[PDB]
């Protein structure tokens, strides 16, 4: 009734005993070392200890600690040294590994739900997952694992309640092994479920807005949607948005349509405006619709493809907003390959740069009016320079997305690098809850208790491969 | 959501008043904040506007005099006014914009009840 019992499996000769020992030995020597470098270089690192997206691996390798270090001990207490094992002792031992195991489970969960939160609800990552509010449930699922894991040393065995209990794990109640089985399955279930879902639902939507999904050039499909529309070719002008004042500059833009009206250029020009909001801006803009025959106005709902196709169609798309915080539509546009003539506020600062479009005054039509002739005039030359640069600073800001996404996959290899080491054991484990053994069962549960250390020692090879934040920080400590 | 305003009522002109609303979201509540204001007689306009730090906008009206600002421990917005005119007098509404990233054109706007902000030049 020791833990590591090795006194099953006489088939090896005592010649090969010191061989395994010293393999054990070195094996427990090497996780525990490993385990001690990656949290130091975590700790003494200010740039990676104050991402939260980053704690779940100062979670894991204290785990890997936990697990790695007890063994070691519970070697020592064996085979150097003869100390038999109480009942407490062993307990103890045992909740150190269980502990062990779901914390592991725990921090993958909470790194899932930190990956989601940042990956597809981005505007609220900066302010819903801040490092205390990380530390502390970090430090709540660590507690809610040791609860777990000390349970059965507070009355919770089969001797202080007289019950039947496991044979490969004497003391232990089969109730609480059930119980603690059926725990870390389903959250086991539950976040690979979730992974799947995060990185399917990542992949279908980050990469929406590209030129890929659309078929033919520039100059044909303009040519189709203004025979759709019943226009003749011609430079191009989109605004999409809101119909209201103080917002969104619908009616500057609609004042700016009304002085290039009375200009030898507005022949050459056409327009598309595309909103819904107040009846006197739709009405404006019907009758502007009506009396121009180069003007078109979409008050219906329109679909994410046919957006995508009208971005990548019109040539210019003007955003003259009052306030906007974040500019997506310019993203979309610079994506999709559209020079945006767009108000220099708030967001759209920064993503527009003279060489990848226009900027303008706020609230100033005569202004507005002017930016747009000048584009006309520029567009005589060619745009595809324009186009090329407008694409790559668009997809400048798409780079956090991308390390993002980068992150859950590589929480979905340590997900499944942990899946693989600790199945055949759990399934020996439910073997045990649900019927009888044999002793071959036994043997091969022992042989495959070493997976737990193999796991604790790939997780920080993982760790070194994939991200280079830790890479960098291990350099720096050289 | 919904959305609960406080600090409107009278004061003298020339005074300083502090208006908050506070929302009740699932995730985060609103991505964008904002006050609006309603004359008598008149049509609704936007007073100001914030979605995080230094992202405010003031109309033109306003610039100089009146402060937005916001709070996520309880994710809620603060509007104080200082130096107050008798034509700042209106119904102030508080506005909350939950705004869709896959897709620029989607968003979810929702209004407060309102409260009553009079400024009188009574002796
Ligand atoms: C239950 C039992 O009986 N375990 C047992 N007898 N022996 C165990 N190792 S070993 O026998 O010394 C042993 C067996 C075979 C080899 C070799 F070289 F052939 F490959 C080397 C060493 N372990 C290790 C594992 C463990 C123990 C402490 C910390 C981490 C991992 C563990 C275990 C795993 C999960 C759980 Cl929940 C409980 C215990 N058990």
């Amino acid at each position: 009734e020791n833990f590591m019992d090795i006194e099953c499996f006489m088939v090896l000769n005592p010649s090969q005993q010191l061989a395994i020992a010293v393999l054990s030995l070195t094996l427990g020597t090497f996780t525990v070392l490993e385990n001690l470098l990656v949290l130091c270089v975590i700790l003494h690192s200010r740039s990676l200890r104050c991402r939260p997206s980053y704690h779940f691996i100062g979670s894991l390798a204290v785990a890997d600690l936990l697990g790695s270090v007890i063994f070691v001990y519970s070697f020592i207490d064996f085979h150097v040294f003869h100390r038999k094992d109480s009942r407490n002792v062993f307990l103890f031992k045992l909740g150190g590994v269980t502990a062990s195991f779901t914390a592991k489970v725990g921090s993958l969960f909470l790194a899932a739900i930190d990956r989601y939160i940042s990956i597809h609800r981005p505007l609220a990552y900066k302010r819903i997952v801040t490092r205390p509010k990380a530390v502390v449930a970090f430090c709540l699922m660590w507690t809610i694992a040791i609860v777990i894991a000390v349970l059965p040393l507070l009355g919770w065995n089969c001797e202080k309640l007289q019950s039947v209990c496991s044979d490969i794990f004497p003391h232990i109640d089969k109730t609480y092994l059930m119980f603690w089985i059926g725990v870390v399955s389903v959250l086991l279930l539950f976040i690979v479920y979730a992974y799947m879902y995060i990185l399917w639902k990542a992949g279908i939507d980050c990469s929406f807005w590209n030129e890929s999904y659309l078929t033919g050039s520039r100059d044909e499909r303009k040519k189709s949607l203004l025979s759709k529309f019943g226009m003749d070719e011609g430079v191009t002008f989109m605004f999409i948005g809101r119909f209201d004042r103080g917002q969104k500059g619908v009616d500057v833009l609609l004042k700016a349509i009304e002085i290039l009206s009375s200009k030898k250029e507005f022949q050459e020009m056409r327009f598309i405006i595309i909103g819904k909001g107040d009846p006197e801006l739709e009405g404006w803009a019907r009758s502007l619709e009506e009396k121009h025959g180069n003007v078109k106005v979409i008050t219906e709902m329109l679909s994410r493809e046919f957006v995508r196709e009208l971005y990548g169609s019109v040539d210019f798309v003007i955003i003259p907003s009052y306030f906007e915080p974040f500019g997506l539509v310019a993203l979309e546009a610079m994506c999709l390959g559209a020079i945006p003539i767009a108000s220099a506020v708030g967001g759209l600062r920064d993503i527009i740069t003279n060489e990848t479009g226009i900027l303008v005054k706020a609230g100033d039509p005569g202004e507005l009016a002017n930016a747009i002739l000048k584009a006309l005039e520029l567009s005589r030359s060619d745009l595809s320079k324009f186009r090329e640069n407008c694409k790559k600073r668009a997809m400048s800001f798409s780079d956090q997305a991308r390390m993002d996404i980068e992150l859950a996959k590589t929480l979905v290899l340590i997900l499944v690098v942990l899946i693989i080491c600790w199945g055949p054991l759990l399934a020996i484990m439910v073997y045990d809850v649900f019927g009888k053994m044999n002793k071959l069962i036994k043997t091969v549960f022992a042989f495959c208790s070493m997976l737990c250390l193999l796991n604790s020692t790939v997780n920080p090879i993982i760790y070194a491969l994939r991200s280079k934040d830790l890479r960098h920080a291990f350099r720096s400590m050289f | 959501v919904q959305l609960q305003e406080s600090g409107g009522g009278l004061v003298q002109a020339g005074g300083s008043l502090r208006l908050s609303c506070a929302a009740s979201g699932t995730i985060f509540g609103p991505d964008v904040m904002g006050w609006y204001r309603q004359a008598p007689g008149k049509e609704r306009e936007l007073v100001a506007g914030i979605s995080n730090g230094a992202n405010t906008y003031y109309a033109d009206s306003v610039k100089g005099r009146f402060t937005i600002s916001r709070d996520n421990a309880k994710n809620t917005v603060y509007l104080q006014m200082n130096s107050l005119k008798p034509e700042d007098t209106a119904v102030y509404y508080c506005a909350a914009e939950v705004l869709d990233y896959t897709f620029a054109y989607l968003y979810h706007a929702y209004w407060g009840q309102g409260t009553q902000v009079t400024v009188s030049s009574h002796h």
